[PDB]
């Protein structure tokens, strides 16, 4: 907007850090499927 | 000789001078590509330098600022630096309609000359005089310290509403065209003076928005002069100079995030 | 100083018994006095074995931290220390820095000590185990009274009395003996009990009679005997010492860990100094020269390399473990593998250790037995009424017995009470015809004559199980020629008929073949007495002749051997094709040990040695051109008499060697030989006569089950379940660790160039720190660490198996065409796409590329809090940092990325992946927790106080791939040219 333009100067690190966690875990766990099919 | 043969260090040669050098033809092409992604007008983002900084002229050893009275090398030092910021506000520096306006002499609202575009010329700026900071070579004795709101493109600071309490409460409040800066320390053993546009503790709304270096050289930013003509003596005082607003903030780890750290003494 | 102990000893059984006295002032029959024995004690001290100095394990654990890459990290640890002095006196910095960083590196060195120190072990008690031989008490005569005493309190001169079941206390001159046997298995690994009595039988002392040896025991009978040896002066306590004795020495596998630690450490000391004086000449202050310093030390050393090593090195032996064969020692797991030579014990290693019958001569025809211990062989004949008049015979003139409570195991290897022939022919016969016990049962013995030393036979009459009969049978066995001198009939197909001198030649040509298999030959015979001359209470006389023992019926012949283990003949062919010598060394005599080669492969079909060329020829030995003959047979007598040279010079000119009726100084005098030619040596062995060959081999392997614990104290490695086809497995699995291991260090090592040329871009550029000290360990020692471990789980690429021994002085374990392609060509492509990263985030923040140079200065200025970027903003000091700790995540996260193809290119040296395939299930964990690893320390918050890590936008995560999948288009170009052409360039330049 104009001189309301607040969201340019602005990220949301919150949602990027949940959701980097939610993907970090889901690997984690796929990555132990892989692994214990056969241990 | 110590590996091969001449052949074989010839080869090797011949080698990694090509590779080597599509490497680097490579590196160079996916620069060109990052390049080609950004604007010359705007920064892709802006949220790392999003709450503005409050830097001064007196170049801090470590946030501090202590010399003699008594004595002529003993600030002869932070008078450099001091002369190097308002030696860039000089009157001969904006001369003529291109690319300088006159603005308010008083504190005003924002200007805007268009978007981030090049359809236009270079966006033309406000003068600012120096001349508008009073009383300040320098302050020999009780520093006449020069403040300054770090540049944003497109950032449009805006003041805080007279709807509740304030620090400064509601003294000379300009609510709508003015971004104040009030200095403090209890340990209240000073004199606080404030010099700036309009003879406002603030920045004039009027020199906003930034629109970059690309699409306003010679552009001028608004100053705050203070001067602290304290009564005391040989003694470190922690000074801290605080701006206010919806678009300001601070930080903990950053002393610098839209505040000072000055740590005064006139030890003479 | 153990030279002396390597020569064969010398000895005083020579002597008359009234001789031996005078030497050792000694009474024949009172013995020595109390007060005599007592001086003597204090004189040459305690009948005792004392253990060899050890190295305490502090020293052992401290050595380990100052090997090449540890020193260069305490250099850094100190050297962090120091810049944190220096900023304590000078300006307060407030900071955890330096100081954390060096207790960091400093903890890196230890637990790096535990990983290299865990790889270096060595546990021997080899001297405890000869100690445990020696028993607690002897008896002894002084002043002609037998006195039980502590057997450390013996000395040379006393009277000793030994009796079945007891452990011969020292050397002893035998002076009188009745019946006397003892088991000399501790000096030839030969468990057949050798008599002993007061005369001198032989020259050589360790033949003779009348002496007895301590580490020994007698099994029967009683012996008196004078004490000549005590303590370490006896035969064995000499073995003993030199086996404890013996330099243990560094393994194919250290070596190699060694060479390639100087190498990195000489690019790091070189690139280190290079660049500290690179950075003073550009007006550094001594200050930055040492932080820029740490920072090289930290990129040049893969820290989480050796521990690395150790785990696939682990890992490789708990496969292993899993086939019965345990390891002793890590880096056993690849001497293995770099094997050329086996020098093999026979009894008990190569051989089951147990006398089985091998073949049957009836019906004028030889058959043969299955010798196997699981009987993986067939049938010979059951038909024949012949053979049951045999089995009779072997069942019933058989006074062996099988123990109590052993129908649970099988019958070949259950223990048995009797001398072994008795056993080979009760084992045979309850094989192929059932219980024996129930032939003894329904044949009632009524009378017998035990084996004798003058009849040379053993008969015995029984009630013929036939009912229509009920009459008498005599059966007899013993030496094939005496048997047959009481023979008039031969029992052929059935039916009886008269002994012409045709089937009495084709009995002796049975005979002379059977004999030449280094077999054991008995002869089997029966008669059916006349009835109306016996009747069925006619009292039998066994002390005078009550019956006709002439004009017998010859049944048949039966042959016996010490038979190979059923897998050793496959499994010495399978060393062989892998180009690994396979040498025997045995304690036992010639014609059984080369009986033996043959069998299993030692010496192959159609070589000679010059004793058969000479015998074919009918000519002299001396006539015959040695070097005509591949195969020799050498004799301990003469290995005594023959230089190092000389027995240099056999192993060189001989192909199929063997080392016959050595003693255990000799097995080891052949080790070294083997070993002076350059070639790494296994030996192979489960007796005490092998414990200092055990020792000295670069690598002992000793058996489970039939070992003995000495041998398995001397051995690196044991066959818990005596599978002989586990050296074959284990060469497989040693070659394959090797090549794996090159896959894990070139990996390993690909990772250190992009995090050197970040540091040295920052001196000549004068840029902003593109990566951080922290970071580098973050990669290391974190990232880095689960994908490096996953390439040991890698499959061979061809048939290792095929292929001949490496040359430890060519091929290395690291050489220059690693450092090439980890440093010159892979890593190279990982560091641009490191800076790429680093560009784009700061470009996208507001620095562009072209601003960037020469802005350190006011970029680290701490008092400069609007520095100007490109599109002219002003940043904090903090806010600017914020950016750069951020450049610092994605080029980690860069890092990664390309390791993900760096992880991929280096599970194949050679072949395709398109090829090899995608089927470790280990490596691909490592790619997914890699990847769950950088992004928890990227996202997770408080990360970026304790580590710097900061959170990267989801594009950040895609800027190195573009440089990932260069890597691997790359190196599968590269591996594409060299199958396409094994000519060499690109082979010669970068085959790691
Ligand atoms: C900007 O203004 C300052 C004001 O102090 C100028 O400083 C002058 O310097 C000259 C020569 O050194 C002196 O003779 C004067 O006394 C100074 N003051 C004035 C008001 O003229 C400075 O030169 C100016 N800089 C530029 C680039 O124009
Ligand atoms: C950051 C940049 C400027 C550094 C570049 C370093 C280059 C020149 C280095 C890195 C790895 C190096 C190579 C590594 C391996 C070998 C094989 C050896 O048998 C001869 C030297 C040779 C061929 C080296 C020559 C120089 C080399 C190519
Ligand atoms: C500042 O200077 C003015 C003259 O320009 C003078 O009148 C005044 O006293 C000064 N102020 C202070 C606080 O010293
Ligand atoms: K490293
Ligand atoms: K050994
Ligand atoms: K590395
Ligand atoms: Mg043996």
């Amino acid at each position: 907007e104009g001189p309301d333009n607040d969201e340019r100067f602005t990220y949301d690190y919150y949602r990027l850090r949940v959701v980097g966690l939610i993907v970090a875990a889901v690997l984690c766990v796929i990555g132990i499927i892989i692994l214990l099919a056969g241990k | 000789f110590l590996g091969r043969t001449g052949s074989s260090w010839f080869k090797i040669f011949l080698f990694y001078l090509i590779f080597y050098g599509c490497l680097a033809g490579i590196f160079i092409g996916t620069i060109q590509v990052l390049l080609l992604t950004l604007s010359d007008f705007e920064p892709k983002y802006q949220d790392r330098v999003a709450p503005p900084g409050l830097s001064h002229a007196p170049y801090a050893i470590k946030t501090e600022i202590s010399f003699s009275i008594s004595n002529p090398k003993s600030y002869e030092s932070f008078v450099k630096s001091m002369h190097k910021l308002m030696d860039l506000y000089n009157e001969s520096s904006q001369a003529g309609n291109s690319p300088f306006e006159d603005c308010s002499d008083t504190p005003a609202d924002y200007i805007k000359r268009g978007d981030l575009d090049d359809s236009q010329g270079q966006k033309k700026a406000c003068r600012f005089s120096r001349m508008w900071l009073k009383n300040c070579g320098y302050a020999e004795g009780k520093p006449c310290v020069v403040a300054k709101l770090n540049r944003i493109i497109g950032f449009y600071p805006k003041p805080l509403k007279n709807t509740t309490d304030l620090p400064e409460e509601l003294q000379a409040n300009y609510n709508q065209y003015v971004l104040p800066l009030r200095c403090a320390a209890r340990e209240k053993i000073g004199s606080i003076e404030y010099f700036g546009l309009g003879g406002y503790a603030g920045f004039p709304l009027q020199y906003y928005p930034y629109y970059g270096k690309r699409l306003q050289k010679k552009y001028l930013q608004p100053l705050l002069a203070i001067q602290f003509t304290n009564l005391t003596q040989n003694m470190e005082l922690r000074i801290e100079c605080k701006v206010y607003g919806e678009n300001i903030d601070y930080s903990e780890k950053d002393r610098f995030r839209g505040r000072f750290e000055v740590k005064i003494e006139v030890k003479s | 100083l153990d030279e002396l102990k390597k020569e064969v000893s010398m000895d005083d059984h020579k002597l008359s018994l009234d001789e031996l006295h005078n030497k050792y002032g000694t009474d024949l029959t009172r013995g020595l006095t109390n007060a005599r024995a007592k001086e003597i004690l204090a004189r040459d001290g305690p009948n005792s074995l004392t253990p060899p100095p050890t190295t305490p394990e502090w020293i052992k654990f401290c050595r380990q931290l100052f090997g090449g890459f540890s020193i260069l990290l305490w250099i850094g640890a100190i050297l962090c220390f120091l810049a944190y002095g220096i900023q304590a006196a000078t300006e307060d910095e407030p900071a955890n820095d330096n100081l954390y960083l060096g207790v960091v590196l400093s903890t890196v060195v230890i637990v790096t000590g535990c990983f290299s120190y865990y790889q270096e072990a060595k546990s021997s008690r080899i001297m405890d185990s000869f100690k445990n031989m020696v028993p607690q008490q002897a008896l002894v005569i002084r002043d002609g009274e037998k006195s039980t005493i502590n057997a450390e309190f013996v000395v040379a001169g006393d009277l000793v009395e030994v009796k079945g079941g007891d452990r011969i206390p020292a050397d002893l001159r035998i002076i009188s003996a009745h019946g006397c046997k003892v088991d000399n298995s501790s000096l030839t690994g030969e468990s057949e009990p050798q008599t002993r009595s007061p005369e001198f039988s032989s020259e050589n002392p360790l033949e003779t009679r009348n002496i007895a040896f301590f580490s020994t025991n007698c099994v029967e009978g009683t012996a008196r005997g004078v004490v000549v040896y005590t303590g370490d002066r006896t035969v064995m306590g000499r073995i003993a010492t030199l086996a404890s004795g013996l330099e243990v020495g560094r393994t194919p596998i250290a070596i190699e860990i060694e060479h390639f630690i100087h190498i990195i450490t000489g690019v790091a000391v070189f690139l280190g100094v290079s660049f500290f004086i690179l950075s003073l000449i550009l007006g550094y202050s001594w200050l930055e020269a040492v932080i820029f310093l740490i920072g090289i030390i930290v990129a040049n050393v893969p820290e989480g390399l050796l521990a690395t090593v150790t785990v696939c090195l682990t890992l490789t032996a708990k496969r292993m473990a899993r086939k019965n064969c345990l390891v002793k020692n890590l880096e056993a797991v690849e001497t293995l593998g770099s094997t050329s030579t086996i020098c093999s014990d026979k009894t008990g290693t190569l051989t089951q250790n147990r006398m089985t019958v091998a073949h049957m001569w009836f019906d004028n025809q030889i058959h043969e037995a299955d010798t196997t211990e699981n009987q993986s062989g067939a049938a010979f004949d059951k038909t024949s009424a012949t053979w049951s008049a045999l089995s009779r015979i072997a069942a019933l003139c058989n006074r062996a017995v099988f123990q109590a409570g052993q129908d649970n195991v099988p019958i070949l290897k259950r223990s048995v009470a009797g001398d072994a022939s008795e056993s080979a022919l009760l084992k045979c016969i309850e094989l192929c015809c059932g219980s024996v016990q129930g032939m003894r049962d329904r044949n009632p013995k009524i009378v017998e004559i035990p084996f004798n030393s003058t009849n040379k036979y053993q008969l015995s009459i029984h009630e013929n199980e036939k009912s229509s009969e009920s009459r008498y049978l005599l059966v007899m066995k013993g030496a094939p020629e005496r048997i047959l001198d009481r023979c008039s009939t031969i029992l052929l197909n059935g039916a009886e008929e008269p002994l012409k001198e045709d089937m009495k030649e084709a009995f002796q040509n049975a005979y002379l073949e059977l004999g030449g298999l280094g077999e054991r030959v008995l002869g089997f015979c029966h008669f059916a007495l006349p009835e109306d001359k016996y009747n069925e209470g006619y009292p039998f006389d066994a002390d005078e002749p009550n019956f006709p023992t002439t004009d017998l019926c010859f049944v048949g012949l039966m042959a016996m051997i010490d038979p190979p283990r059923a897998a050793v003949p496959d499994a010495v062919g399978k060393c062989r094709s892998a180009g690994i010598k396979v040498i025997m060394v045995t304690g036992d005599h010639p014609i059984t040990a080369k009986a033996i080669a043959k069998g299993v492969g030692i010496i192959s079909e159609g070589n000679e040695t010059i004793e058969d060329i000479a015998a074919r020829l009918n000519i002299p030995i001396g006539q015959v051109n040695p070097r005509d003959a591949k195969a020799c047979v050498v004799h301990g007598s003469d290995l005594k008499d023959l230089s190092t040279e000389v027995l240099d010079d056999i192993l060189h000119y001989h192909t199929e060697i063997v080392f016959a009726r050595t003693s255990p100084q000799q097995k080891l005098i052949i080790v070294e030989g083997c070993q002076r030619q350059g070639a790494i040596v296994a030996v192979t062995g489960d007796g005490v006569n092998d414990s200092p060959a055990l020792k000295k081999a670069d690598i002992g392997v000793a058996m489970g089950i039939s070992g003995s614990d000495v041998s398995k104290q001397a051995a690196d490695m044991i066959l818990l379940d005596d599978n002989f086809a586990s050296i074959v497995t284990g060469v497989e699995e040693g070659r394959l660790i090797f090549d794996n291991l090159k896959k894990s260090i070139a990996y390993t090592l690909t990772s250190n160039i992009p995090e050197i040329t970040p540091f040295l871009v920052f001196i000549i550029g004068n840029v902003p720190l593109p990566l951080g000290t922290v970071t580098i360990l973050c990669i290391d020692l974190g990232t880095d660490m689960v994908p490096a471990i996953s390439l040991a789980y890698e499959q061979a690429e061809s048939d290792i198996m095929k292929r001949q021994p490496r040359n430890p002085k060519t091929d290395k374990l690291v050489n220059e065409r690693l450092i090439s392609m980890a440093y010159g060509q892979i890593g190279m492509i990982q560091a641009l796409g490191g800076f790429f990263s680093y560009f784009v985030i700061l470009a996208e923040n507001g620095f562009l590329p072209m601003d960037l140079i020469g802005k350190r200065v006011r970029w680290d200025d701490r008092w400069i809090s609007d520095v100007e970027d490109s599109f002219g903003q002003q940043w904090t000091y903090e806010q600017r940092k914020i950016v750069e700790f951020t450049c610092h995540t994605s080029f980690f996260i860069s890092i990664v990325v390309v390791q993900w193809a760096d992880l991929i290119i280096c599970k194949t040296r050679r072949n395709s992946i398109f090829q090899q395939g995608m089927k470790n299930k280990i490596l691909i964990f490592g790619l997914f927790e890699e990847t769950a690893l950088a992004a928890f320390l990227s996202y997770c918050p408080g990360t970026d106080v304790a580590l710097r890590m900061y959170p990267l936008k989801p594009s950040w995560w895609f800027c190195a791939f573009p440089y990932s999948l260069i890597i691997f288009l790359y190196d599968e170009m590269r591996r594409f040219i060299i199958r396409r052409s094994p000519g060499g360039w690109v082979e010669q330049e970068t085959y790691y």
